[PDB]
RNA sequence: UGCCUGGUGUCUUGGGUGU
């Protein structure tokens, strides 16, 4: 469909992130918090991004 | 008694599940962080499913 | 006059209850 699914939408440019309502972090204990595995599978996405960045320039 | 009864002594045994063991009501309680619905668990104070 | 409090992990696993 032209206007709501174009063919090259299909491959990611941009990534959406999430709120953190869809990913909240848990109090494991009294101190310290758990990030949840979305949170920790974006940080690792972002620092691909970071990387591949870097090595271009 | 017109019938006739049955009548003697017999080993009976007491196990573990006792009703105030299982009795709950839910009104309103806490809620899950992610979904906000109730939590699960008569000691948690949740709801059913 | 010295004045009163609601806020509860997550993920696995194991053993059980009723069909």
């Amino acid at each position: 469909n032209e206007d709501y699914a174009r063919p090259e939408w299909m491959i990611i440019t941009v990534l959406p992130v999430p709120p953190p309502q869809v990913r909240p972090s848990i109090a494991m204990d009294e101190t310290t918090q758990g990030q949840d595995d979305l949170t920790h599978k974006l940080s690792d996405i972002l620092k691909a991004n970071i990387n591949v960045q870097k090595l271009e320039m | 008694l017109m019938a006739q009864v049955f009548f003697g002594p017999t080993y009976y045994q007491r196990l573990r599940h006792m009703v105030d063991d299982k009795i709950h009501a839910r009104a309103r309680g806490p809620v899950q962080v992610l979904t906000r619905q109730p939590v699960e668990g008569r000691s948690r104070d949740g709801g059913l499913r």
